[PDB]
Protein backbone atom coordinates (compact mmCIF):
# COMPACT_ATOMS: atom_id res chain seq x y z
CA UNK A 1 0.00 0.00 0.00
CA UNK A 2 2.68 2.74 0.86
CA UNK A 3 6.17 3.53 -0.41
CA UNK A 4 7.81 1.24 2.79
CA UNK A 5 5.70 -1.94 1.77
CA UNK A 6 6.47 -1.27 -1.64
CA UNK A 7 10.22 -1.17 -1.05
CA UNK A 8 12.78 -4.25 -3.06
CA UNK A 9 14.62 -6.35 -1.07
CA UNK A 10 18.13 -4.89 -2.08
CA UNK A 11 16.34 -1.43 -1.32
CA UNK A 12 15.32 -2.71 2.72
CA UNK A 13 18.80 -3.94 3.06
CA UNK A 14 20.33 -0.82 2.29
CA UNK A 15 18.48 1.05 4.47
CA UNK A 16 18.89 -1.14 6.91
CA UNK A 17 22.36 -1.09 7.02
CA UNK A 18 22.74 3.02 6.72
CA UNK A 19 20.38 2.97 9.89
CA UNK A 20 22.88 1.09 11.91
CA UNK A 21 23.65 2.77 14.96
CA UNK A 22 26.61 4.11 16.40
CA UNK A 23 28.73 1.74 18.94
CA UNK A 24 29.37 3.76 22.52
CA UNK A 25 32.19 3.27 25.15
CA UNK A 26 31.72 2.74 28.72
CA UNK A 27 33.14 4.50 31.80
CA UNK A 28 35.47 0.94 32.45
CA UNK A 29 38.80 2.07 34.19
CA UNK A 30 40.62 -0.60 35.76
CA UNK A 31 41.68 1.12 38.79
CA UNK A 32 37.98 0.86 40.18
CA UNK A 33 37.54 -2.08 42.20
CA UNK A 34 35.41 -4.33 39.61
CA UNK A 35 32.15 -5.02 42.17
CA UNK A 36 29.16 -5.80 41.72
CA UNK A 37 27.65 -2.70 42.24
CA UNK A 38 30.41 -1.05 40.13
CA UNK A 39 29.80 -3.41 37.04
CA UNK A 40 26.15 -3.19 36.76
CA UNK A 41 27.00 0.48 36.77
CA UNK A 42 28.72 0.43 33.75
CA UNK A 43 26.46 -1.69 31.98
CA UNK A 44 23.20 0.20 32.84
CA UNK A 45 24.78 3.35 32.18
CA UNK A 46 25.99 2.07 28.74
CA UNK A 47 22.06 0.07 28.34
CA UNK A 48 20.62 3.77 28.88
CA UNK A 49 22.53 5.83 26.05
CA UNK A 50 22.38 3.25 24.01
CA UNK A 51 18.49 3.48 24.22
CA UNK A 52 18.09 6.85 22.45
CA UNK A 53 20.30 5.69 19.58
CA UNK A 54 17.84 2.95 19.19
CA UNK A 55 15.04 5.05 19.05
CA UNK A 56 16.40 6.95 16.11
CA UNK A 57 17.69 3.39 14.65
CA UNK A 58 13.83 2.06 15.14
CA UNK A 59 12.69 5.36 13.13
CA UNK A 60 14.73 4.27 9.94
CA UNK A 61 13.09 1.00 9.87
CA UNK A 62 10.85 0.86 6.72
CA UNK A 63 7.29 1.50 7.78
CA UNK A 64 8.15 1.87 11.58
CA UNK A 65 6.91 5.60 11.69
CA UNK A 66 3.44 4.51 9.34
CA UNK A 67 2.64 3.02 12.56
CA UNK A 68 1.18 4.98 15.68
CA UNK A 69 2.92 6.29 18.03
CA UNK A 70 1.19 4.50 21.12
CA UNK A 71 2.02 1.39 18.59
CA UNK A 72 5.95 2.03 18.15
CA UNK A 73 5.90 2.52 21.96
CA UNK A 74 4.43 -0.69 22.17
CA UNK A 75 6.92 -2.73 20.13
CA UNK A 76 10.13 -0.77 22.01
CA UNK A 77 8.85 -1.51 25.08
CA UNK A 78 8.51 -5.06 24.33
CA UNK A 79 11.99 -5.34 22.25
CA UNK A 80 14.56 -3.21 23.58
CA UNK A 81 16.34 -5.85 25.87
CA UNK A 82 15.99 -8.15 22.74
CA UNK A 83 17.73 -5.68 20.68
CA UNK A 84 20.39 -4.23 23.16
CA UNK A 85 21.29 -8.45 23.31
CA UNK A 86 21.27 -9.53 19.88
CA UNK A 87 23.78 -6.36 19.36
CA UNK A 88 25.88 -7.40 21.77
CA UNK A 89 26.34 -11.11 20.36
CA UNK A 90 27.13 -9.13 16.70
CA UNK A 91 29.91 -7.03 18.29
CA UNK A 92 31.15 -9.81 20.57
CA UNK A 93 31.46 -12.87 17.40
CA UNK A 94 34.87 -11.72 16.46
CA UNK A 95 36.12 -12.10 20.53
CA UNK A 96 35.67 -16.07 21.08
CA UNK A 97 34.90 -16.16 24.67
CA UNK A 98 34.23 -12.46 25.47
CA UNK A 99 31.06 -10.37 25.38
CA UNK A 100 32.51 -7.01 23.72
CA UNK A 101 30.04 -4.64 25.62
CA UNK A 102 31.76 -1.88 24.12
CA UNK A 103 34.96 -1.18 22.56
CA UNK A 104 36.61 -0.65 26.09
CA UNK A 105 34.62 -3.29 28.04
CA UNK A 106 35.32 -6.28 26.91
CA UNK A 107 34.55 -9.31 29.50
CA UNK A 108 35.08 -12.54 29.83
CA UNK A 109 32.59 -15.31 31.93
CA UNK A 110 34.47 -15.33 35.17
CA UNK A 111 34.32 -10.98 34.90
CA UNK A 112 30.59 -11.70 34.43
CA UNK A 113 30.70 -13.86 38.26
CA UNK A 114 31.53 -10.63 39.37
CA UNK A 115 27.65 -10.14 39.73
CA UNK A 116 25.43 -12.07 41.32
CA UNK A 117 23.50 -13.95 38.49
CA UNK A 118 25.31 -12.50 35.90
CA UNK A 119 27.43 -15.47 34.64
CA UNK A 120 24.32 -17.76 33.78
CA UNK A 121 22.97 -15.14 31.60
CA UNK A 122 27.15 -14.17 29.89
CA UNK A 123 27.01 -18.09 29.19
CA UNK A 124 23.77 -17.78 27.23
CA UNK A 125 25.17 -14.76 25.32
CA UNK A 126 28.22 -16.32 24.52
CA UNK A 127 26.56 -19.42 22.99
CA UNK A 128 24.89 -17.39 20.84
CA UNK A 129 27.70 -15.97 19.77
CA UNK A 130 29.48 -18.98 19.03
CA UNK A 131 26.51 -19.53 17.15
CA UNK A 132 26.59 -16.83 14.87
CA UNK A 133 30.44 -17.51 14.35
CA UNK A 134 29.28 -20.96 13.54
CA UNK A 135 27.49 -19.92 10.70
CA UNK A 136 29.19 -16.89 9.64
CA UNK A 137 26.38 -14.44 9.77
CA UNK A 138 26.67 -11.42 8.26
CA UNK A 139 25.99 -7.64 9.13
CA UNK A 140 23.07 -8.10 6.07
CA UNK A 141 21.38 -11.10 8.27
CA UNK A 142 22.02 -9.19 11.24
CA UNK A 143 20.37 -6.29 10.55
CA UNK A 144 17.20 -8.21 9.19
CA UNK A 145 17.51 -10.30 12.72
CA UNK A 146 16.63 -7.18 14.31
CA UNK A 147 14.22 -5.62 12.28
CA UNK A 148 12.02 -8.91 12.25
CA UNK A 149 12.51 -8.62 16.96
CA UNK A 150 11.28 -5.01 16.43
CA UNK A 151 8.28 -5.97 14.66
CA UNK A 152 7.38 -9.26 15.71
CA UNK A 153 8.02 -9.19 19.88
CA UNK A 154 4.84 -7.20 20.76
CA UNK A 155 3.06 -8.24 17.66
CA UNK A 156 0.75 -10.92 19.31
CA UNK A 157 -0.12 -8.22 22.03
CA UNK A 158 -1.67 -5.73 19.40
CA UNK A 159 -5.06 -5.00 19.93
CA UNK A 160 -7.56 -4.95 16.53
CA UNK A 161 -10.52 -4.18 17.86
CA UNK A 162 -10.72 -1.08 15.25
CA UNK A 163 -10.87 -1.41 11.38
CA UNK A 164 -7.69 0.85 12.04
CA UNK A 165 -5.80 -0.56 14.42
CA UNK A 166 -6.29 -4.19 12.21
CA UNK A 167 -5.15 -2.22 9.54
CA UNK A 168 -2.08 -1.73 11.33
CA UNK A 169 -1.77 -5.16 12.39
CA UNK A 170 -1.98 -6.20 8.91
CA UNK A 171 0.88 -3.88 8.20
CA UNK A 172 3.38 -5.14 10.70
CA UNK A 173 2.88 -8.42 9.17
CA UNK A 174 3.19 -7.67 5.56
CA UNK A 175 6.46 -6.08 6.79
CA UNK A 176 7.80 -9.40 8.40
CA UNK A 177 7.23 -10.88 5.24
CA UNK A 178 8.88 -8.47 3.23
CA UNK A 179 12.02 -8.82 5.64
CA UNK A 180 12.08 -12.82 4.98
CA UNK A 181 11.91 -11.60 1.46
CA UNK A 182 14.83 -9.83 2.02
CA UNK A 183 16.88 -12.10 4.06
CA UNK A 184 15.84 -14.80 1.22
CA UNK A 185 17.20 -12.24 -1.40
CA UNK A 186 20.45 -11.98 0.08
CA UNK A 187 20.92 -15.37 0.60
CA UNK A 188 20.17 -16.32 -2.63
CA UNK A 189 22.16 -13.37 -3.81
CA UNK A 190 25.33 -15.13 -1.59
CA UNK A 191 24.95 -18.69 -4.21
CA UNK A 192 22.73 -20.87 -1.45
CA UNK A 193 20.53 -23.42 -3.01
CA UNK A 194 17.31 -23.26 -2.38
CA UNK A 195 17.55 -26.15 0.21
CA UNK A 196 20.65 -24.03 2.11
CA UNK A 197 18.40 -21.04 1.72
CA UNK A 198 15.49 -22.32 3.64
CA UNK A 199 17.53 -24.15 6.60
CA UNK A 200 19.62 -20.82 6.86
CA UNK A 201 16.25 -18.86 7.45
CA UNK A 202 15.23 -21.75 9.85
CA UNK A 203 18.39 -21.51 11.71
CA UNK A 204 18.57 -17.44 12.48
CA UNK A 205 14.82 -17.42 13.18
CA UNK A 206 15.22 -19.97 15.38
CA UNK A 207 18.28 -18.28 17.86
CA UNK A 208 15.00 -15.22 18.00
CA UNK A 209 14.02 -17.97 20.09
CA UNK A 210 16.86 -17.70 22.40
CA UNK A 211 16.96 -13.60 22.01
CA UNK A 212 13.64 -13.90 23.49
CA UNK A 213 14.74 -16.20 26.07
CA UNK A 214 17.78 -14.41 26.92
CA UNK A 215 16.18 -11.08 27.50
CA UNK A 216 13.09 -12.90 29.81
CA UNK A 217 15.98 -13.79 32.06
CA UNK A 218 18.00 -10.09 31.72
CA UNK A 219 14.78 -8.10 32.76
CA UNK A 220 14.01 -10.72 35.66
CA UNK A 221 17.99 -9.67 36.86
CA UNK A 222 17.51 -5.77 36.09
CA UNK A 223 14.63 -6.27 38.43
CA UNK A 224 16.60 -8.00 41.10
CA UNK A 225 19.12 -5.50 41.02
CA UNK A 226 16.43 -2.84 40.64
CA UNK A 227 14.79 -3.99 43.98
CA UNK A 228 18.03 -4.76 46.55
CA UNK A 229 18.82 -1.18 45.19
CA UNK A 230 22.77 -2.38 43.98
CA UNK A 231 22.74 0.21 41.32
CA UNK A 232 20.72 3.49 40.69
CA UNK A 233 18.99 3.53 37.16
CA UNK A 234 17.73 5.64 35.00
CA UNK A 235 13.82 7.51 34.33
CA UNK A 236 13.75 5.96 30.77
CA UNK A 237 15.59 2.50 31.83
CA UNK A 238 12.89 2.26 34.87
CA UNK A 239 10.15 2.72 32.45
CA UNK A 240 11.34 0.29 30.06
CA UNK A 241 11.45 -2.04 32.98
CA UNK A 242 8.08 -1.01 34.09
CA UNK A 243 6.73 -2.20 31.09
CA UNK A 244 7.49 -5.87 31.39
CA UNK A 245 5.68 -5.05 35.37
CA UNK B 1 1.30 10.35 26.22
CA UNK B 2 3.36 11.57 29.42
CA UNK B 3 5.68 8.40 28.88
CA UNK B 4 9.59 9.31 28.41
CA UNK B 5 9.65 7.00 25.37
CA UNK B 6 6.19 8.71 24.02
CA UNK B 7 8.02 11.78 24.51
CA UNK B 8 11.69 10.34 22.51
CA UNK B 9 9.59 8.97 19.57
CA UNK B 10 8.20 12.96 18.72
CA UNK B 11 11.65 14.13 18.13
CA UNK C 1 22.52 -42.37 11.61
CA UNK C 2 19.59 -43.86 10.12
CA UNK C 3 17.53 -40.85 11.43
CA UNK C 4 19.54 -38.65 9.62
CA UNK C 5 18.46 -40.59 5.97
CA UNK C 6 14.71 -40.28 6.74
CA UNK C 7 13.03 -38.44 4.06
CA UNK C 8 10.59 -35.59 4.43
CA UNK C 9 7.88 -37.94 3.58
CA UNK C 10 9.40 -40.42 6.24
CA UNK C 11 10.11 -37.91 9.25
CA UNK C 12 6.53 -36.29 8.96
CA UNK C 13 4.82 -39.63 9.13
CA UNK C 14 7.18 -40.38 12.39
CA UNK C 15 5.93 -37.42 14.10
CA UNK C 16 2.52 -38.25 12.91
CA UNK C 17 2.99 -41.65 14.44
CA UNK C 18 4.29 -40.42 17.94
CA UNK C 19 1.82 -37.87 18.69
CA UNK C 20 0.93 -38.44 22.59
CA UNK C 21 -3.03 -38.77 23.72
CA UNK C 22 -5.03 -36.12 24.98
CA UNK C 23 -5.57 -36.47 28.66
CA UNK C 24 -8.51 -36.27 30.88
CA UNK C 25 -8.23 -33.39 34.04
CA UNK C 26 -9.21 -34.84 37.32
CA UNK C 27 -11.89 -32.22 37.31
CA UNK C 28 -14.79 -33.15 40.09
CA UNK C 29 -17.23 -30.51 39.23
CA UNK C 30 -18.79 -31.03 42.47
CA UNK C 31 -16.49 -28.65 43.53
CA UNK C 32 -16.03 -25.22 42.88
CA UNK C 33 -12.58 -23.48 41.19
CA UNK C 34 -10.43 -22.29 43.63
CA UNK C 35 -6.84 -21.17 43.23
CA UNK C 36 -5.68 -24.05 44.85
CA UNK C 37 -7.94 -26.60 42.94
CA UNK C 38 -7.56 -25.07 39.83
CA UNK C 39 -3.42 -25.19 40.61
CA UNK C 40 -4.15 -28.83 41.69
CA UNK C 41 -5.60 -29.36 38.28
CA UNK C 42 -3.57 -28.11 35.61
CA UNK C 43 -0.31 -29.55 37.59
CA UNK C 44 -1.51 -32.85 38.13
CA UNK C 45 -2.74 -32.78 34.16
CA UNK C 46 0.85 -31.81 33.26
CA UNK C 47 2.01 -34.30 35.38
CA UNK C 48 0.47 -36.95 33.41
CA UNK C 49 1.51 -35.35 30.25
CA UNK C 50 5.00 -35.26 31.35
CA UNK C 51 5.07 -38.87 31.44
CA UNK C 52 3.63 -38.94 27.56
CA UNK C 53 5.99 -36.32 26.48
CA UNK C 54 9.03 -38.31 27.21
CA UNK C 55 7.47 -41.52 25.51
CA UNK C 56 7.25 -38.78 22.73
CA UNK C 57 10.28 -37.62 23.06
CA UNK C 58 11.71 -41.14 22.15
CA UNK C 59 10.02 -41.05 19.05
CA UNK C 60 11.20 -37.82 17.87
CA UNK C 61 14.02 -38.92 15.06
CA UNK C 62 17.75 -39.57 16.43
CA UNK C 63 16.66 -38.16 20.02
CA UNK C 64 17.48 -41.26 21.62
CA UNK C 65 20.81 -41.28 19.87
CA UNK C 66 22.10 -38.34 22.07
CA UNK C 67 23.75 -38.92 25.32
CA UNK C 68 21.32 -39.48 28.43
CA UNK C 69 22.57 -36.13 29.64
CA UNK C 70 21.63 -34.11 26.39
CA UNK C 71 17.87 -35.57 26.41
CA UNK C 72 17.55 -34.95 29.92
CA UNK C 73 18.74 -31.31 29.39
CA UNK C 74 16.38 -30.66 26.59
CA UNK C 75 13.27 -31.52 27.90
CA UNK C 76 14.11 -29.75 30.85
CA UNK C 77 14.58 -26.68 28.61
CA UNK C 78 11.48 -27.30 26.38
CA UNK C 79 8.98 -29.29 28.15
CA UNK C 80 6.54 -25.98 29.39
CA UNK C 81 7.03 -25.24 25.68
CA UNK C 82 5.66 -28.17 24.23
CA UNK C 83 2.62 -28.31 26.51
CA UNK C 84 1.95 -24.97 26.28
CA UNK C 85 2.17 -25.31 22.38
CA UNK C 86 -0.23 -28.65 22.49
CA UNK C 87 -2.70 -27.01 24.44
CA UNK C 88 -2.72 -24.19 22.33
CA UNK C 89 -3.41 -26.76 19.08
CA UNK C 90 -5.94 -28.74 21.20
CA UNK C 91 -7.82 -25.28 21.43
CA UNK C 92 -7.98 -23.68 17.86
CA UNK C 93 -11.35 -25.36 17.29
CA UNK C 94 -12.52 -23.45 20.84
CA UNK C 95 -12.55 -19.69 20.03
CA UNK C 96 -12.06 -17.30 23.40
CA UNK C 97 -11.63 -20.97 25.25
CA UNK C 98 -8.09 -23.04 26.60
CA UNK C 99 -8.99 -27.11 26.15
CA UNK C 100 -6.42 -28.22 28.82
CA UNK C 101 -8.39 -31.57 28.35
CA UNK C 102 -11.78 -32.30 26.99
CA UNK C 103 -13.10 -32.59 30.39
CA UNK C 104 -11.55 -28.88 31.08
CA UNK C 105 -12.34 -26.20 28.77
CA UNK C 106 -11.57 -23.19 30.26
CA UNK C 107 -12.49 -19.52 29.26
CA UNK C 108 -10.59 -15.74 30.58
CA UNK C 109 -12.82 -15.39 33.99
CA UNK C 110 -11.95 -18.81 34.79
CA UNK C 111 -8.39 -18.33 34.76
CA UNK C 112 -8.71 -15.42 37.21
CA UNK C 113 -9.54 -18.11 39.86
CA UNK C 114 -5.67 -17.97 40.01
CA UNK C 115 -3.33 -14.84 40.67
CA UNK C 116 -1.61 -13.58 37.74
CA UNK C 117 -2.86 -16.34 35.44
CA UNK C 118 -5.48 -14.53 33.45
CA UNK C 119 -2.00 -12.93 31.71
CA UNK C 120 -0.85 -16.15 31.11
CA UNK C 121 -4.10 -17.31 29.43
CA UNK C 122 -4.37 -14.29 27.90
CA UNK C 123 -1.12 -14.88 25.71
CA UNK C 124 -2.15 -18.62 25.00
CA UNK C 125 -5.29 -17.72 23.58
CA UNK C 126 -3.90 -15.08 21.50
CA UNK C 127 -1.50 -17.67 20.43
CA UNK C 128 -4.97 -19.74 19.36
CA UNK C 129 -5.90 -17.06 17.18
CA UNK C 130 -2.92 -16.52 15.41
CA UNK C 131 -2.83 -20.18 15.06
CA UNK C 132 -6.27 -20.15 13.39
CA UNK C 133 -5.20 -16.76 11.25
CA UNK C 134 -2.52 -19.22 9.60
CA UNK C 135 -4.75 -22.16 9.15
CA UNK C 136 -2.35 -24.44 11.06
CA UNK C 137 -1.82 -28.26 10.01
CA UNK C 138 -1.11 -30.41 11.84
CA UNK C 139 1.80 -31.40 9.74
CA UNK C 140 3.25 -28.29 10.50
CA UNK C 141 2.21 -28.52 14.37
CA UNK C 142 4.31 -31.82 15.15
CA UNK C 143 7.34 -30.11 13.02
CA UNK C 144 7.04 -27.15 15.46
CA UNK C 145 6.93 -29.36 18.46
CA UNK C 146 9.85 -30.96 17.55
CA UNK C 147 11.97 -28.24 16.68
CA UNK C 148 11.16 -27.32 19.86
CA UNK C 149 12.33 -29.81 21.99
CA UNK C 150 15.57 -29.90 19.80
CA UNK C 151 15.66 -26.23 19.90
CA UNK C 152 15.37 -24.47 23.10
CA UNK C 153 18.12 -26.20 25.19
CA UNK C 154 20.84 -25.86 22.54
CA UNK C 155 22.52 -22.85 23.37
CA UNK C 156 22.49 -22.83 27.18
CA UNK C 157 26.07 -22.18 27.33
CA UNK C 158 33.98 -27.37 25.26
CA UNK C 159 34.02 -30.92 25.33
CA UNK C 160 34.32 -33.06 22.38
CA UNK C 161 31.24 -34.98 23.14
CA UNK C 162 29.28 -31.32 23.80
CA UNK C 163 30.35 -30.71 19.90
CA UNK C 164 29.61 -34.03 18.64
CA UNK C 165 25.96 -34.51 19.65
CA UNK C 166 25.50 -30.98 19.00
CA UNK C 167 26.30 -31.33 15.86
CA UNK C 168 23.70 -34.42 15.22
CA UNK C 169 20.98 -32.04 16.90
CA UNK C 170 21.67 -29.39 14.17
CA UNK C 171 21.56 -31.91 11.51
CA UNK C 172 18.08 -32.84 12.34
CA UNK C 173 16.78 -29.71 12.64
CA UNK C 174 17.62 -28.97 8.82
CA UNK C 175 15.56 -32.10 8.11
CA UNK C 176 12.83 -30.94 10.12
CA UNK C 177 12.91 -27.34 7.95
CA UNK C 178 12.99 -29.86 5.06
CA UNK C 179 9.81 -31.62 5.93
CA UNK C 180 8.03 -27.90 6.88
CA UNK C 181 9.33 -26.99 3.46
CA UNK C 182 8.32 -30.29 1.65
CA UNK C 183 5.05 -30.46 3.01
CA UNK C 184 3.95 -27.16 2.13
CA UNK C 185 5.52 -27.41 -1.68
CA UNK C 186 3.21 -30.81 -1.61
CA UNK C 187 -0.03 -28.62 -0.68
CA UNK C 188 0.43 -25.82 -2.96
CA UNK C 189 2.25 -23.04 -1.86
CA UNK C 190 4.26 -20.88 -3.89
CA UNK C 191 7.79 -20.76 -3.45
CA UNK C 192 7.75 -17.22 -1.87
CA UNK C 193 4.73 -18.56 -0.31
CA UNK C 194 6.87 -21.22 1.57
CA UNK C 195 9.94 -19.15 2.65
CA UNK C 196 7.33 -16.92 3.91
CA UNK C 197 4.73 -19.39 5.97
CA UNK C 198 8.09 -20.68 7.49
CA UNK C 199 9.25 -17.79 8.95
CA UNK C 200 5.58 -16.77 10.65
CA UNK C 201 5.76 -20.44 11.81
CA UNK C 202 9.05 -20.11 13.41
CA UNK C 203 8.46 -16.61 15.07
CA UNK C 204 5.63 -18.53 16.76
CA UNK C 205 8.22 -20.24 18.69
CA UNK C 206 9.24 -16.73 19.86
CA UNK C 207 6.22 -15.91 21.86
CA UNK C 208 5.77 -19.18 22.89
CA UNK C 209 9.29 -19.29 24.60
CA UNK C 210 7.73 -15.99 26.03
CA UNK C 211 4.99 -17.85 27.09
CA UNK C 212 6.92 -20.55 28.65
CA UNK C 213 9.05 -18.04 31.08
CA UNK C 214 6.65 -16.76 32.00
CA UNK C 215 4.63 -19.48 32.83
CA UNK C 216 7.67 -21.00 34.62
CA UNK C 217 8.03 -17.43 36.92
CA UNK C 218 4.21 -18.21 37.72
CA UNK C 219 4.44 -21.38 38.87
CA UNK C 220 7.33 -20.89 41.41
CA UNK C 221 5.55 -18.01 42.70
CA UNK C 222 2.83 -20.70 43.44
CA UNK C 223 4.93 -23.12 44.75
CA UNK C 224 7.05 -20.31 46.94
CA UNK C 225 3.51 -19.85 48.50
CA UNK C 226 2.72 -23.53 49.04
CA UNK C 227 -0.41 -22.84 47.16
CA UNK C 228 0.16 -26.50 45.33
CA UNK C 229 2.17 -29.42 45.93
CA UNK C 230 4.24 -30.32 42.85
CA UNK C 231 5.21 -34.02 42.17
CA UNK C 232 8.82 -34.71 42.77
CA UNK C 233 9.19 -34.56 38.22
CA UNK C 234 7.48 -31.16 38.42
CA UNK C 235 9.87 -30.25 40.92
CA UNK C 236 12.94 -31.26 39.21
CA UNK C 237 11.69 -29.91 35.95
CA UNK C 238 11.03 -26.43 37.47
CA UNK C 239 14.02 -26.38 39.58
CA UNK C 240 16.08 -27.31 35.89
CA UNK C 241 14.81 -23.32 35.20
CA UNK C 242 16.11 -22.12 38.65
CA UNK D 1 19.63 -39.77 40.30
CA UNK D 2 16.92 -37.55 38.53
CA UNK D 3 13.46 -38.68 37.63
CA UNK D 4 14.12 -37.46 33.91
CA UNK D 5 16.56 -39.31 34.04
CA UNK D 6 15.47 -42.25 35.00
CA UNK D 7 12.24 -42.56 33.22
CA UNK D 8 14.11 -41.70 29.76
CA UNK D 9 16.06 -45.17 30.54
CA UNK D 10 12.68 -46.64 30.26
CA UNK D 11 11.79 -48.45 26.52
CA UNK D 12 9.37 -47.35 24.23
C1 LIG E 1 20.02 -5.99 31.77
C2 LIG E 1 21.46 -6.28 32.20
C3 LIG E 1 22.26 -4.96 32.27
C4 LIG E 1 22.49 -4.39 30.82
C5 LIG E 1 23.16 -5.42 29.90
C6 LIG E 1 23.48 -4.85 28.51
C7 LIG E 1 23.99 -3.56 28.39
C8 LIG E 1 24.32 -3.02 27.15
C9 LIG E 1 24.13 -3.82 26.02
O1 LIG E 1 24.43 -3.32 24.77
C10 LIG E 1 23.63 -5.11 26.12
C11 LIG E 1 23.31 -5.63 27.37
C12 LIG E 1 22.77 -7.05 27.45
C13 LIG E 1 22.93 -7.63 28.84
C14 LIG E 1 22.28 -6.68 29.81
C15 LIG E 1 22.18 -7.26 31.25
C16 LIG E 1 21.44 -8.60 31.47
C17 LIG E 1 21.03 -8.55 32.97
C18 LIG E 1 21.47 -7.16 33.50
O2 LIG E 1 20.61 -6.64 34.46
C1 LIG F 1 2.57 -23.75 34.62
C2 LIG F 1 1.08 -23.48 34.84
C3 LIG F 1 0.43 -24.75 35.34
C4 LIG F 1 0.34 -25.82 34.20
C5 LIG F 1 -0.36 -25.28 32.93
C6 LIG F 1 -0.57 -26.32 31.82
C7 LIG F 1 -0.96 -27.63 32.15
C8 LIG F 1 -1.16 -28.61 31.16
C9 LIG F 1 -0.99 -28.26 29.84
O1 LIG F 1 -1.21 -29.20 28.86
C10 LIG F 1 -0.63 -26.96 29.49
C11 LIG F 1 -0.41 -26.00 30.49
C12 LIG F 1 -0.01 -24.61 30.06
C13 LIG F 1 -0.22 -23.58 31.15
C14 LIG F 1 0.42 -24.05 32.43
C15 LIG F 1 0.35 -23.00 33.56
C16 LIG F 1 0.99 -21.61 33.31
C17 LIG F 1 1.24 -21.05 34.75
C18 LIG F 1 0.88 -22.20 35.73
O2 LIG F 1 1.71 -22.20 36.83
CL1 LIG G 1 27.71 8.31 24.31
NA1 LIG H 1 25.04 9.34 23.01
Amino acid sequence: NSLALSLTADQIISALLEAEPPILYSEYDPSRPFSEAYMMGLLTNLADRELVHMINWAKKVPGFVDLSLHDQVHLLESAWLEILMIGLVWRSMDHPGKLLFAPDLLLDREQGKSVEGMVEIFDMLLATSERFREMKLQREEFVCLKAIILLNSGVYTFLSSTLKSLENKEKIHRMLDKITDALIWYMAKSGLSLQQQHQRLAQLLLILSHIRHMSNKGMEHLYSMKSKNVVPLSDLLLEMLDAHR
Amino acid sequence: KHKILHRLLQD
